[PDB]
RNA sequence: AGAAAUAGCUACCACUUCUACGGAGGGCAGCAGGCGCGCAAAUUGCCCAAUGUCGAAAAAAUACGAUGAGGCAGCGAAAAGAAAUAGAGCCGACCGUGUGGUUGUUUUCAAUGGGGGAUACUCAAACCCAUUCAAUAUCGAGUAACAAUUGGA
RNA sequence: GAUCUGGUUGAUUCUGCCAGUAGUCAUAUGCUUGUUUCAAGGACUUAGCCAUGC
């Protein structure tokens, strides 16, 4: 029968300085979506409400479905340029993007030789 | 009556801490002589091992055997006597078994027309008396 | 000795959530007391929420951005206490702390003239090496050559850009106060009067702008003015005027009716 | 280990296990309510005795008391919103005299069969069970579920529901793949 | 600065490990695990994402602080809160009572979750919830073998 | 919820204790167990003895 459209609206809002951001909190009727909704259509849909230069500036997390319901909602972060979202954003977030550091060595060996090269010197 | 005081708190303890030694009850949790001739530790259950078979009679009105079973503590080597519940239910138990043995109700005192018997069989080879007797489970 | 300070045993009106972690951040010795203060690292994640979790509030506090007294702080457990000013240059806001009409921490915003004033409330008066009258002061600073009439109950207004004292407003029946301490924090009154009991706790009795009489401890009075028009400072919204709590819930009622 | 979550009962066994008199009135509340277990009716029981004892606590209080006002204002409010007590009766002396059906016919599995949506009372609540019935544009799927004295014109069937603009349910869609 | 500190030192007493027989060590009532004891009690797991402490430290790069404190998941009817195991009718056979509930025999007719799968959400990474069986476009009870027990008369 | 019942006599009215009855974030054992939320978990006896890693 009829399509599935996805709406985005943004209750509270304030505007950091110190981060150079401003926070907000997403709301998303889906009536009649099939599934969820995947965060990189909120970034589309979000960047055409603030029209920015790259979507990789939009962050968007910590999204709960409405019990029963054709609702979803989320927080949302904004940054003035990729630069600043580099710099200020954690590395698990840019890696859910892809582009986080690579990884590090399991900790239980890194402890392992801690302890190891106590018993030597030089 | 009595001694109405408004004073006399001092009196009124005295003769209540003095009076309550008067019942078996109170004195009962108070006294530490029953847990030591209490075989059970003031314990719920207790674990022991099958020393014979015995029989013994009904009190007078009654006329039967109660078909018990002589028992030696593994946690302090006391003897006691307990009874195996239910028909049959005495080939279930042999002789140099381990058994799992709990009060019989009313709390040392003896039950029923069982002269002298406060003790119960529960478990035998740690499988369940009463689950053999309803063959839900094999003695292992 | 001690470095933690769990969850439990802070003070309530750091309104930290008891299912939100098992710590609290201890604040280091300095100008005001672990139990009368909150920290800088509250006031930035937890009042206004411009930082998320604790990791952000270091990004901001490590720069030197937030200033407390004219100059910048970097100790996120930093104490600060009743009648101080936190600007943020980069945002432009200036809030003063000083209590509710609840005896809750307030932070309201002055003006750009008010920000350089502070008022301090005298608590010893000795000598130095020579002859050196220097006063301390209820948030610890130190005055080095005060007014001669200077004594241990009354208040000094502060010039905090440059070191100096402004004026001094001394105690008596006149002068309007504001009660720091005792389930009656945050009530402003003129000064009835103030009985004695030597060796002991003096006890002043108050009068409220509303007709109404409290009393409390004369060491939970802080002496704002002369008059209620000549404050120095500004004032939080209710003036410190409180009213019967059945009057409350049906005022909170009727107004959340009207409102939808 | 180190938690601070909170947690308590709701009802309560009674004493006297085997009354007839007792068995026989629970039963024809169960049978004609269409409840599960009478564990269902001992939560009535006890939130009842709650209401009751801070009454009369508070009528036992003087006229014009502090307390009194305040929470003899705020029960009455309660009660009047829940349905309850109809708003005539105003003098908090109508709290004690308060039953177990009164409670009972606020219960979201009785207004939708009152309503009419429902053929019978165990009808009604297969259909609250299976996501049928919206309150207020939500869907509520707990039959225990007491309805507000301005909710109950807002009750209607839910959208998703194949008995409201929603999608042919189970039958139809294997029916169509068949 | 602060200890008469046990993942600081010294000795004696009880048990105890390696050795080339000259000697040298050990302290789980910290975390997980084993023996014994008993009626009686869980994995030799993942992580610094949150909460904090310490520090010569904010984050970012030609450049990733530690942390079994802490948190997360495995086992778990201690206990506590919600809650399925069916709803409407059809046609005979009826049961009582005076024509209105009812008790099986045939038989349709919808609804829904145990079950399984993602455009995917969560998550520090995985799991559980919460959404959804087309949005052109997505599996499924009928002797509902998807079968309620434990105690009694 | 401010509640009681069976046993002394050929019957009756008592004192009085035995037995019944409801709970317990109170422990253990027996039988039986589809879903979900929240959760305590080697104190009890032996502050007994401890391989290995942190
Ligand atoms: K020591
Ligand atoms: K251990
Ligand atoms: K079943
Ligand atoms: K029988
Ligand atoms: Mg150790
Ligand atoms: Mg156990
Ligand atoms: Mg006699
Ligand atoms: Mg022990
Ligand atoms: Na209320
Ligand atoms: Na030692
Ligand atoms: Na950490
Ligand atoms: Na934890």
């Amino acid at each position: 029968k009829k399509k599935a459209e996805v709406t985005v609206r943004t209750s509270q809002f304030k505007v950091n300085k110190l981060l150079n951001r401003k926070q907000f909190v997403v709301e998303v009727n889906h009536p009649g979506w099939c599934g969820t909704v995947p965060a990189k259509l909120i970034r589309n849909r979000l960047a055409s409400l603030y029209k920015v230069a790259d979507e990789n500036q939009i962050s968007v997390f910590g999204f709960k479905t409405k019990f029963g319901g054709g609702k979803t909602t989320g927080f949302g972060l904004i940054y003035d340029d990729l630069a600043a979202m580099k710099r200020i954003e954690p590395n698990y977030r840019k890696a859910r993007l892809g582009m986080g550091k690579k990884k590090l060595p399991a900790r239980k060996s890194v402890k392992e030789r801690r302890n190891r090269n106590k018993k030597i010197r030089g | 009556t009595k001694t109405n005081g408004q004073h006399a708190a001092r009196k009124l303890v005295r003769l209540r801490r003095k009076n309550r030694w008067a019942d078996k009850g109170w004195k009962k949790s108070h006294t530490f002589v029953a847990q030591k001739a209490n075989p059970f530790g003031g314990s719920s259950h207790a674990k022991g091992i099958v020393l014979e078979k015995i029989g013994v009679g009904a009190k007078q009105p009654n006329s039967a055997i109660r078909k018990c079973v002589r028992v030696q503590l593994i946690k302090n080597d006391k003897k006691i006597i307990a009874f195996v519940p239910n028909d049959g239910c005495l080939h279930f138990i042999e002789e140099n078994d381990e058994v799992l043995v709990s009060g019989f109700g009313r709390s040392g005192h003896a039950v029923g027309d069982i002269p002298g018997v406060r003790f119960k069989i529960v478990k035998v080879s740690s499988v369940g008396l009463y689950a053999l007797y309803r063959q839900k489970k094999e003695k292992p | 000795a001690k470095k933690h300070l769990k969850r439990l045993y802070a003070p309530k009106d750091w309104m930290l959530s008891k299912l939100t972690g098992v710590f609290a951040p201890r604040p280091r010795a300095g100008p005001h007391k672990l139990r009368e203060c909150l920290s800088l690292l509250i006031i930035i994640r937890n009042r206004l929420k411009y930082a998320l979790n604790a990791l952000e509030a270091q990004m901001i506090l490590r720069q030197g951005l937030v200033c407390v007294d004219g100059k910048p702080r970097k100790d996120g457990k930093y104490p600060a206490g009743f009648m101080d000013v936190v600007e943020i240059p980069k945002t432009g806001d200036r809030f003063r702390i000083l209590y509710d009409v609840k005896g809750r921490f307030a932070l309201v915003r002055v003006s750009e003239a008010e920000s350089s004033i502070k008022m301090m409330k005298v608590v010893n008066v000795y000598t130095g090496t020579g002859r050196i009258p220097v006063a301390v002061t209820h948030d610890g600073h130190r005055i080095r050559y005060p007014d001669p009439r200077t004594s241990r109950g009354d208040t000094l207004v502060y010039d905090v850009k440059e070191k100096k004292v402004l004026d001094l407003i001394k105690i008596g029946n006149g002068k309007v106060v504001m009660v720091t301490g005792g389930a009656n924090r945050g009530r402003i009154g003129e000064i009835v009067s103030i009985e004695r009991h030597p060796g002991a706790f003096d006890i002043a009795r108050l009068k409220d702008a509303s007709g109404h009489e409290f009393a409390t401890r004369a060491t939970n009075i802080f002496v704002i003015g002369k008059d209620m028009s000549s404050v120095p400072v500004t004032l939080p919204k209710q003036q410190g005027l409180r009213i019967n709590v059945i009057q409350e819930r049906e005022e909170k009622l009727i107004a959340a009716e009207t409102r939808r | 280990m180190r938690n601070y979550n909170n947690f308590n009962r709701v009802w309560k066994a009674p004493r006297r296990p085997f009354e007839k008199e007792r068995l026989d009135r629970e039963m024809k509340l169960c049978g004609q309510y269409g409840l599960r277990c009478k564990r269902e009716i001992w939560r009535v029981n006890m939130t009842l005795s709650k209401m009751r004892r801070t009454a009369r606590l508070l009528l036992t209080l003087p006229e014009n008391h502090p307390r009194r006002l305040l929470e003899g204002s705020a029960i009455m409010r309660r009660c009047h919103g829940y349905g309850f007590l109809d708003e005539d009766k105003d003098k908090l002396d109508y709290v004690l005299s308060l039953t177990v059906p009164d409670i009972l016919e606020r219960r979201l599995q009785t207004v939708v069969f009152k309503h009419g949506l429902a053929k019978s009372v165990h009808h009604s609540r297969v259909l609250i069970q299976q996501r049928h019935i919206a309150v207020a544009k939500q869907i509520v799927t707990i039959p225990s579920f007491i309805v507000r004295v301005s909710s109950e014109h807002h009750i209607a069937f839910a959208d998703a529901s194949p008995f409201g603009n929603g999608r042919p349910g189970r039958v139809k869609r294997v029916k169509r793949n068949a």
